[PDB]
RNA sequence: GUUGGAUUGUUCACCCACUAAUAGGGAACGUGAGCUGGGUUUAGACCGUCGUGAGACAGGUUAGUUUUACCCUACUGAUGA
RNA sequence: CCCAUAUCCGCAGCAGGUCUCCAAGGUGAACAGCCUCUGGCAUGUUGGAACAAUGUAGGUAAGGGAAGUCGGCAAGCCGGA
RNA sequence: GCGGUGAGCCUUGAAGCCUAGGGCGCGGGCCCGGGUGGAGCCGCCGCAGGUGCAGAUCUUGGUGGUAGUAGCAAAUAUUCAAACGAGAACUUUGAAGGCCGAAGUGGAGAAGGGUUCCAUGUGAACAGCAGUUGAACAUGGGUCAGUCGGUCCUGAGAGAUGG
RNA sequence: GUCAACAAGUACCGUAAGGGAAAGUUGAAAAGAACUUUGAAGAGAGAGUUCAAGAGGGCGUGAAACCGUUAAGAGGUAAACG
């Protein structure tokens, strides 16, 4: 559409979108920290293996309250976690990203993911219920995330 | 969310209550 | 697929609690395309309902 | 206003802060003072903690009301196989403090000690100290060794052996054996120097470093606790029943100026594995360890000249969370820091004991070898068999 | 280092007993998101004195809801740089 | 059709509130408490892994036995026949 | 905003907005370049005001930090296999283990609700995890009386007419 | 500006008397994105319409607070300022 960041030639590369996906804006930012640079097929194993809990995610601005893991020293960190949600949309979305480099012939075994940005969606209503007969808000925070998979070798 | 002004008003009520039995004059 | 109206149809035509009610587990798809009392009462009389009996409580301790 | 009652304040500002040690092993921080007129000697060893067990003696305290009267001491058992003198490091005075001079390593270390230098020895290709041998089998490699030891003799005024113990005498789960320096007081440092030298490479038992009934300085990593309030950790006193939001507190932290809370005050945090050295522990025996003889072993290092009984220092069924002892051992009198299977630094005393308790000539007359796990009631197992008779599961 | 107690809300006081000694104070009359709520202590009530009265009493008596830390710091521990 | 720990009122699938009918076996004085049968349900708007402090609810405790506290507060003792 | 005036400006780009671009003025402020924009706007001379904002526990709207934190802990409890399905801790079927324990967590009503009833379909929202489930959403269907009630009667009481 | 430029005395609230909002703008024209492809779908990638989708069905213009990203510079006396 219009993204920020066009690729430095418009051939070597494929892009994706994806609009008002229900994930917390704050563990898709931090999974999508881990994810630039690598190439997509260490990106994709990576991916994984949050799903799994055997390579963490580390949590860098969004971390008040975060606890520490043993992985998170890999990433030359102290505190990190493991985003199930924030990991599987990565997956769908990179998929697609994938197929985007097949329709316009590209060898996906070069691709490597250049740019990457999640920004934060509308939010959602709902309310909760507290204690002397008061209603607070009970929002909800999505998220957009773009991509480019620019190929090298 | 609707903002009920009674219940500021009972709180209130309670506060000012708790004020008197707290404090000896 | 889902037998929750099937369990209902088949303790009304046959008097008893949903408890007592036995589904054939492997023929669950007979069952699935029943939904009026005359296939129930087809299904009973081919077995694939069957009433369970009542649990024991007996008196013999305390006779 | 002044407290009303004064009462003694809890705990002991000089051991702050109660952290959780850095090292595991054990550190002696003071050596004994070096005086050359003295033979030379080793001043401290490292066994480990087997379990305790109490002893039976008679007490000569002239004027005393145990005196000449048999008394019961709780005793501790620290295991003490022979440690490997590995290396030589020298140390020099400066305005400083000592910093390091030179280090020798022996040319054959064995695995255990090996194993020491790796994180993980399962991956790794083993490769410590291999460029390092080939020196003591050069010449022009040879002759930077002697020009090491020389300059060594000629600027040095501390010697320290790196010796470490060997683990495959031990009953325990671990094979990485313990390093340690152990400094060596007496004679001179061209004297001290080339004993070390003939040592190298060798085994040194522990009855010669220590000898009857001294007094020695224990050192080791205390038993960990974890995470415990004020209560347990300072032994403060519990609030009362009618205590809302809970009682195991200190009330008050601190006044309103300062407007801060002091140092001093009891707070939560870590009890228990802290480093800590205590002192004057009587040595009450030097035990032998299983040695293998004429075809069978003799295994009677519980034995006295007033019991007789062919008995090891081992319970029955064993020590408990420990295993048992078949190397030499150090009978201590009382209680040591750490858990079972702790390593403990001894060191020799930094005093001068002249106390009438700490020149007392001990002489044992009974050592219980009842089992330690659970009431046990039998001393020996021929004892246990001729009491109860031959049972069922015997005679099938 | 300077305590255990009887009475008292007590601070003080006084007494019993021990002790080497049972010194004096401060810290928003240290310390209530530390407690307790005994003294004071709103609304109930009783007595005395006062007031024509409603009521009053620096007089006695009895009953009377004690809220929040997840922020910054300090502090205690724990990773780490 | 619901008639209520989700169809009603309480801002809500809210531990509150809201009038009735029927009522099994054992124990026992008993529509007491406990266990079961008919009938019903899936633990009350989430799971998993750990077993630290502090809590909240429940227990036990040598030897003393109110010395605690404003106050035997709380708990314990007592218990049926 | 109005009366006049600039043979004023403008789809060959007005207003507005943005700007590490150029400058001017002691300052209030203004002019120019560039980008975006897509239809109107401005200078002088007078005229007229609902005429200039940092504050008012100001009004309305938006948004942060706190913070991926407090939390999702009242009433003992789940487990194995299969099925459907893109997907199963939560659906259904079976098996086990349990609880309500007849003053029920059972079976029916009165008030009150108003279609929630029942099928089939969906899978966005909502059901504070999740759902292949739902009291949600969509599309259809469903309440039958001389005897069961209302209806009739009077009660406490309410209430016209004559006055 | 009337509370109301709009399915406004409307939704909703209260037993009742009564109280009482929010909400205007695609484009000249629907020409409102055929078709292909990944996905279970939402959603994307191409392609196409139009002068324009930096006009894609709460869509003219699209400020700031606030956020993401890239670029440059810096960082132990909280920043900021003369
Ligand atoms: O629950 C409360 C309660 C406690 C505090 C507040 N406060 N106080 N300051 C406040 C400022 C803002 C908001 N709320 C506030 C409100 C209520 N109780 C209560 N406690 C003490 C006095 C009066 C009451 Cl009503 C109940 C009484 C019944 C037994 N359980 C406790
Ligand atoms: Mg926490
Ligand atoms: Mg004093
Ligand atoms: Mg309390
Ligand atoms: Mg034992
Ligand atoms: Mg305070
Ligand atoms: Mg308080
Ligand atoms: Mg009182
Ligand atoms: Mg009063
Ligand atoms: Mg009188
Ligand atoms: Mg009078
Ligand atoms: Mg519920
Ligand atoms: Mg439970
Ligand atoms: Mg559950
Ligand atoms: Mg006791
Ligand atoms: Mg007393
Ligand atoms: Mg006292
Ligand atoms: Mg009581
Ligand atoms: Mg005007
Ligand atoms: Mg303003
Ligand atoms: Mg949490
Ligand atoms: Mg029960
Ligand atoms: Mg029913
Ligand atoms: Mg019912
Ligand atoms: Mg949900
Ligand atoms: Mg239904
Ligand atoms: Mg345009
Ligand atoms: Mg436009
Ligand atoms: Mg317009
Ligand atoms: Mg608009
Ligand atoms: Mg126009
Ligand atoms: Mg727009
Ligand atoms: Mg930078």
């Amino acid at each position: 559409v219009r993204y920020s960041l066009d690729p430095e030639n418009p051939t070597k590369s494929c892009k994706s979108r994806g609009s008002n996906l229900r994930v917390h804006f704050k563990n898709t930012r931090e999974t999508a920290q881990a994810i630039k640079g690598m190439h997509i097929r260490k990106a994709t194993k990576y991916l994984k293996d949050v799903t799994l809990q055997k390579q963490c995610v580390p949590f860098r601005r969004y971390n008040g309250g975060v606890g520490r893991c043993a992985q998170a020293k890999q990433w030359g960190w102290t505190q990190g976690r493991w985003p199930k949600k924030s990991a599987e949309f990565l997956l769908h979305m990179l998929k697609n990203a994938e197929s985007n480099a097949e329709l316009k012939g590209l060898d996906v075994d070069s691709l490597v993911i250049e740019h990457i940005q999640v920004n934060k969606a509308p939010k959602m209503r709902r309310r909760t219920y507290r204690a002397h007969g008061r209603i607070n808000p009970y929002m909800s925070s999505p998220c957009h995330i773009e991509m480019i998979l620019t190929e090298k070798e | 969310g609707l903002q009920i002004p009674a219940i500021l008003g009972i709180l209130g009520g309670i506060l000012a209550l708790l004020i008197l039995i707290l404090n000896p004059n | 697929s889902m037998l929750r109206l099937q369990k209902r149809l088949a303790s009304s035509v046959l008097r008893c609690g949903k408890k007592k009610v036995w589904l054939d587990p492997n023929e669950t798809n007979e069952i699935a395309n029943a939904n009026s009392r005359q296939q129930i009462r087809k299904l009973i009389k081919d077995g694939l309902i069957i009433r369970k009996p009542v649990t024991v409580h007996s008196r013999a301790r305390c006779r | 206003s002044h407290r009303k009652f004064s009462a003694p304040r809890h705990g002991s500002l000089g051991f702050l802060p109660r952290k959780r040690s850095s090292r595991h092993r054990g550190k002696v921080k003071s050596f004994p003072k070096d005086d050359p007129s003295k033979p030379v000697h080793l001043t401290a060893f490292l066994g480990y903690k087997a379990g305790m067990t109490h002893i039976v003696r008679e007490v000569d305290r002239p004027g005393s009301k145990v005196n000449k009267k048999e008394v019961v001491e709780a005793v501790t058992i620290v295991e003490t196989p022979p440690m490997v003198v590995v290396g030589i490091v020298g140390y020099v005075e400066t305005p400083r403090g000592l910093r390091t001079f030179k280090t020798v390593f022996a040319e054959h270390i064995s695995d255990e000690c090996k194993r020491r230098f790796y994180k993980n020895w399962h991956k790794s290709k083993k490769k410590a100290f291999t460029k390092y041998c080939k020196k003591w089998q050069d010449e022009d490699g040879k002759k930077q060794l002697e020009k090491d030891f020389s300059s060594m003799k000629k600027y040095c005024q501390v010697i320290r052996v790196i010796a470490h113990t060997q683990m495959r005498l031990l009953p325990l789960r671990q094979k990485k054996a313990h390093l340690m320096e152990i400094q060596v007081n007496g004679g001179t440092v061209a004297e001290k120097l080339d004993w070390a030298r003939e040592r190298l490479e060798q085994q040194v038992p522990v009855n010669q470093v220590f000898g009857q009934d001294e007094m020695i300085d224990v050192i080791g990593v205390t038993k960990g606790k974890g995470y415990k309030g004020v209560t347990s950790r300072w032994h403060t006193k519990k609030l009362p029943r009618k205590t809302h939001r809970g009682l195991r507190k200190v009330a008050c932290i601190g006044a309103w100026h300062p407007a801060r809370v002091a140092f001093s005050v009891a707070r939560a945090g870590q009890k228990g594995y802290h480093h800590r050295t205590e002192i004057n522990k009587k040595i009450y025996k030097i035990g032998q360890g299983y040695l293998i003889k004429d075809g069978k072993l003799i295994k009677n290092n519980a034995s006295t000249d007033y019991d007789l009984s062919d008995k090891s220092i081992n319970p029955l069924g064993g020590f408990v969370h420990y295993g048992e002892v078949t190397n030499d051992f150090v009978m201590l009198k009382g209680c040591v820091v750490g858990t079972k299977k702790r390593v403990l630094t001894l060191r020799k005393s930094l005093l001068v004991q002249t106390k009438r308790r700490a020149l007392e000539k001990i002489d044992l007359k009974f050592i219980d070898t009842t089992s330690k796990f659970g009431h046990g009631r039998f001393q020996t197992m021929e004892e246990k068999k001729a009491f109860m008779g031959p049972l069922k599961k015997d005679r099938i």
